[PDB]
């Protein structure tokens, strides 16, 4: 429990009361670059996999159509 | 039957004040209304450094001349500063106020700034005053709570003023803060008003802050104990409250759980000090909201009583000594500019009875955010939200 749980040492830790500060400070200031900031971090090793998903979902729904398809000759 | 601390004042715009008693030696002291708070951050430690400096070499007398000759007449010089005043007193067989006063009028004038060497003591003594935990989390539990104001800064100053300052800087903080009309000449003990009135006439004729509800929290778990201060924001020197506050601290009086009512120019702190195994500081912070919400809700007029006789017998007089006597003196002349005597001391504890001391809490602990300082294995110390929940009750 709480007491037990570490070994810090001079570690000081500065903190505010809630109602003392603002409840969102720049929310919007910093939040967007923030949310773009961490999109670029993780977007090339997220979106290509599901790209990929795509192209291979809409490939099979055409050549399912298209092997459905009847051959004039057929 | 009472003494009647008469007190007069100067060209200068100095006081003069004085408590004839029978005791035989006296405490004759300057006060002076120049601390921590008046400085800009940039001087951080002068008028500590002053100090230091002072006491030690003078215009008059040359080095040791001063601290020689008090040895001289059997007098033990002392000073002391805080973040508002200064003080500097000599405890003398009352004969020698002719020379307890020239000696101190030297002191506070014509002294002549050894620097280095002080600043090498205050830097030496500043590395190694982190061994008085108590007031680290004294010194904190003040920059927490008065984050951004010159009240946060130290009595001391950083050690980079301290290595970083200079004669003209000290002139300066000598020359600024040591006006004749911010000071209080005091004496208590066995003197003549009229005596010390002509002497200091003969000599020393010549001269928004705000609490921020916040939390400090300085984890080193190698110390054996821990050191919690809790504190809201005190009424102020003036207040009239502060009394009925005194009997709440009264009423409180884990473990070394003290209680304090730090007053500065219309602001304080108002809390508890505790020293506890990191096991248990959980529990006390428990047990010590507890109690400050049984006096804002669940006050008795017994408990009160046990608070006003308490502070009876605290209030300084005649018999506690010259130098107690001085110094209320002097502070009284510095913060409420004049000397309150014993008796509307008793009429406002008489005063006061359970509702408004319930009330008065009520006013000040009640739901306001605190200031939080710990130091040692504080791990189990509660976070601010738990701490801000304990300030009142469902
Ligand atoms: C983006 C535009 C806004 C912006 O830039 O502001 C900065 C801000 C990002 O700030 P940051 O400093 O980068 O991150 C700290 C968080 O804001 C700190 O707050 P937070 O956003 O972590 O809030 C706690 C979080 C806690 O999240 C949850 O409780 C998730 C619970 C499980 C998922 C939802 C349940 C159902 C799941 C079904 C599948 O609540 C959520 O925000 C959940 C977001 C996704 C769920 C839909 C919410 C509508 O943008 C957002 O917070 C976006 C989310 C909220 C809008």
């Amino acid at each position: 429990e709480f007491g037990n749980l570490a070994r810090i040492r001079h570690v000081i830790s500065y903190s505010l009361s809630p109602f003392e500060q603002r409840a969102f400070p720049s929310y919007f200031s910093k939040g967007i670059p923030n949310v773009l900031r961490r999109t670029r971090e993780r977007i090339l090793r997220v979106a290509p996999p599901f790209v990929v998903v795509y192209l291979i979902y809409t490939w099979g729904n055409q050549e399912f159509e298209q092997s459905k398809r009847k051959n004039p000759a057929m | 039957s009472v003494p009647e601390t008469q007190v007069s004042i100067l060209d200068n715009g100095l006081r003069v004040a004085s408590e004839q008693s029978s005791h035989a030696t006296c405490t004759v002291g300057v006060w002076i209304d120049a601390g921590s708070r008046y400085e800009t951050e940039k001087n951080n430690g002068a008028g500590y450094f002053l100090e230091h400096l002072a006491f030690k070499g003078t215009k008059n007398r040359p080095g040791n001349a001063l601290e020689k000759e008090v040895e001289s007449i059997g007098a033990h010089l002392n000073a002391y500063s805080t973040r508002e005043h200064t003080a500097y007193l000599i405890k003398a067989l009352s004969k020698d106020l002719p020379k307890v006063v020239e000696l101190l009028a030297d002191i506070v004038q014509n002294s002549s700034l050894q620097i280095e060497k002080e600043r090498d003591v205050i830097l030496r003594e500043m590395q190694e005053n982190d061994a008085s935990m108590q007031n680290v989390v004294f010194d904190y539990l003040h920059a927490t709570a008065f984050q951004g104001t010159p009240l946060a800064q130290a009595v001391e100053g950083p050690s980079e003023n301290v290595r970083r300052l200079s004669r003209t800087d000290l002139t300066d903080y000598l020359n600024r803060h040591y006006k004749a009309p911010r000071m209080v000449l005091a004496a208590a003990g066995g003197v003549e008003h009229q005596q010390l009135l002509d002497l200091a006439q003969k000599h020393l004729s010549s001269v928004p802050c705000r609490f921020t509800g916040s939390e400090i929290r300085h984890r080193d778990d190698a110390l054996p104990l821990a050191h919690v201060a809790i504190a809201v924001e005190g009424p102020g020197w003036a207040n009239p409250d502060n009394v009925t506050l005194q009997v709440a601290n009264a009423i409180i009086g884990c473990q070394s759980f003290q209680t304090f009512n730090i007053s500065y120019s219309d602001t304080g702190l108002l809390g508890a000090h505790f020293v506890c195994d990191a096991m248990s500081i959980d529990d006390m912070v428990f047990f010590l909201q507890g109690q400050w919400m049984r006096l804002c809700t669940s006050a008795t007029e017994s408990e009160v009583t046990r608070g006003k006789n308490i502070l009876r017998n605290a209030l300084v007089s005649h018999l506690d000594g010259t130098t107690p006597v001085c110094e209320d003196i002097g502070r009284s002349l510095l913060t409420y500019g004049r000397r309150i005597p014993l008796a509307e001391w008793e009429s406002r504890i008489q005063e006061v009875d359970a509702q408004m001391l319930r009330d008065i809490c009520s006013k000040y602990f009640y739901d306001q955010c605190p200031a939080v300082a710990g130091y040692g294995p504080i791990e189990q110390l509660p976070d601010y939200n738990r701490i801000r929940s304990g300030m009142f009750w469902l």
